[PDB]
């Protein structure tokens, strides 16, 4: 519990946050022409400072605009916050193999 | 909230009638 | 030690299975809409990938082991 | 996103109204026969936003 | 783990394929008439559901005619005239049939982008080391 | 950084999207004279503003027209006035067929923008 | 400080190609309100400024009316985002040049 | 041996295809010959019996025609579609499938 | 100065009146 | 279980396994010298 293992945790628990999120994203844009539909999405700054500390509670997005079915799913802004969320995943993978790669060095001669 | 933001209470559902009574 | 065993026989059952409906599909028979036998093709995939890194990094890892000075 | 289901409705109850004028033009000649007006009506979706 | 995000993708891609196929049905069947054993055709809706085992995909419960008034055509000359020689004539929309066709390609394509993108995801994360 | 594009762009969308989707309206109900609660349809039009230097767009609000409001006369209906005039919606119709233009090619402009940022992010990413 | 000032100045620039990207987005972005200014960093001057040291941006001047108050220019815009773009590959492939060559001089 | 055994299911299906997809062009290309009969061929016993030269038999009357002629250019657009998408699919599952067994070798 | 460069100062409102006062 | 997860399980087996190797190698040398040397 001591060194390696937080100094990757930090980053790892990201990671799980980062697809976490992902997958909520796709779920939300899977059943975005059913009826009566919420859509979902976390604070992510809040759930990793929460994760850190130590099941998700997740919030309702303000509806855009009304529609009479009810649905409050709005698919550019969806599409926008999906996009965001992978390039951000990717960096936070990039970042972890980075210094993985890094520590790994070391260990070397 | 703003539009596009982050909210803790789900919007009340939208009925659209014909004709208010 | 049998369970890389166990895991490579269930993912290479899980490749066959995709190919099978693979062919059934091609075969002129409704059981398929064209969308299950690409989504079983993908994860059949990945499993694939998931099974070769594993392999790579469990004979890594003995290379070093063996490369040991006593 | 939303506003081809608007756009879509206001085209079948174009189509709705026409029906309407024909049945209207259709029996143009039987006796004592009232014709049919029609006009078309606005809904507006609203709550808590825009 | 980011996997089912393939289950989830694969229910919406079948829920979407059924709906093209129930409006492209009711769009080719929108003149026909007299069915099989004499019953007039009925347009035919579908039923999306949410398949939690939370929050999770979209399934199909089941398939429900509409109930919206069924048109009448006026021709004695044709033996499935009734007492008052009224045809039944299905009630179709073709408006909206077309309108349903168009969002559920729309909605096809979004998941299968979703579909790809989490593709490239796992092997990037895959060829992490 | 970067990392503001994706805010602006989206703030973009989202106002072309609610143009659009004002503008869809205003020639769906260009022909509407009436109200649920017997009020004339009457042409909305957004406001756009700036949400602070630079930055993206917003829509602070939907505003009703001020132009005058066309109105025919039919004493049969029981709208009309106490000289049988109604109200018609005073809605213009080349303008919102300009509008639906303008706001798809700002929606397409902006799209574009937001796909090459994300391109050229990926790129920097391996450094 | 030797290897910190070396790779600082492509930095820098590779940062201040970045904000002037993030101008350029903000006012395309903003194209289509009224009363809006179009602006703009002086790159060179401001690229000078930091290489020695909050950028000061500056108004763009119009090239023929428009009544609603609108100075932003679609065609003029899309050249020099495609500019700053192009601009900003090059740094990188520059940088990222300079840093595979510190690298491999280690092996 | 083992690695022509792997393939040879979806080699079959893919020739076949490409087959079929000439016998539909050569019917459709004789569309006003009169006398002529269409032509195709029995997808599923013609792979079965070639995975256990070519079989094919005419097909059934759409409309007559005083000419005699008997080919209907919806039905056969159709067939040459669904013919082509299938072919496609074949030769996206065989690229897919060579694609695993050369990423297996590293 | 020439159209399409930088300069400090920003632009003044454009006014297009329909009848002169 | 997570695939992002399982990966960095492997990394961190793989640098300890490191780690420990180079650990006693360094030792069984220093002791390989001392013993060579009288």
């Amino acid at each position: 519990l001591d060194r390696l293992d937080a100094a990757l945790r930090f980053q790892q628990e990201a990671l799980n946050l980062r697809a976490q999120r992902q997958e909520i994203l796709a779920a939300n844009i899977a059943n975005a022409d059913t009826p009566g539909y919420q859509a979902r999405d976390i604070d992510f700054a809040s759930e990793l400072k929460k994760v850190m500390v130590r099941a998700v509670d997740l919030l309702y997005r303000v509806p855009d605009q009304p529609s009479l079915d009810g649905n409050t799913v709005d698919m550019d802004r969806e599409r926008t916050q999906f996009a965001d969320n992978s390039l951000k995943y990717q960096m936070g993978l990039t970042v972890l193999g980075s210094q993985l790669k890094g520590m790994m060095n070391v260990l070397q001669g | 909230g703003v539009p596009g933001a982050l909210s803790n209470q789900p919007a009340p559902p939208n009925e659209a009638p014909i004709a208010t009574p | 030690a049998g369970q890389l065993h166990a895991a490579l026989d269930r993912i290479s059952d899980r490749q066959a299975a995709a190919r099978v409906q693979a062919e059934k599909f091609t075969l002129g028979e409704p059981g398929i809409a064209l969308n299950d036998v690409m989504a079983d093709m993908q994860k059949a995939s990945v499993s694939m990938q998931m099974g070769i890194q594993v392999r790579n990094k469990l004979v890594a890892a003995y290379q070093e082991v063996m490369s040991m000075q006593v | 996103d939303h506003a081809i289901y608007t756009a879509m409705g206001a085209a079948s109850q174009t189509l709705n109204q026409q029906a309407v004028t024909a049945s209207n033009l259709a029996n143009a000649s039987t006796p004592g026969f009232r014709a049919q007006l029609n006009a078309l009506r606005a809904v507006p979706v609203d709550g808590l936003s825009l | 783990a980011l996997l089912n995000i393939f289950d989830i993708a694969g229910s919406a891609l079948a829920a979407q394929s059924k709906r093209l196929n129930v409006a492209a049905s009711n769009l080719a069947n929108a003149d026909s008439v007299t069915g099989p054993d004499g019953q007039p055709y009925r347009a035919k809706q579908v039923v999306f559901q949410v398949d939690a085992a939370a929050t999770g995909g979209v399934k199909v419960a089941s398939v429900i005619e509409s109930q919206a008034p069924e048109k009448l055509v006026y021709e004695p000359g044709n033996p499935l005239a009734d007492a008052n020689g009224y045809v039944k004539m299905p009630n179709v929309d073709v408006v909206g049939e077309m309108v349903n066709t168009m969002s559920a390609s729309r909605s096809y394509q979004a998941n299968i982008e979703v579909l790809n993108t989490v593709k490239s995801m796992m092997l990037k994360t895959l060829t992490l080391g």
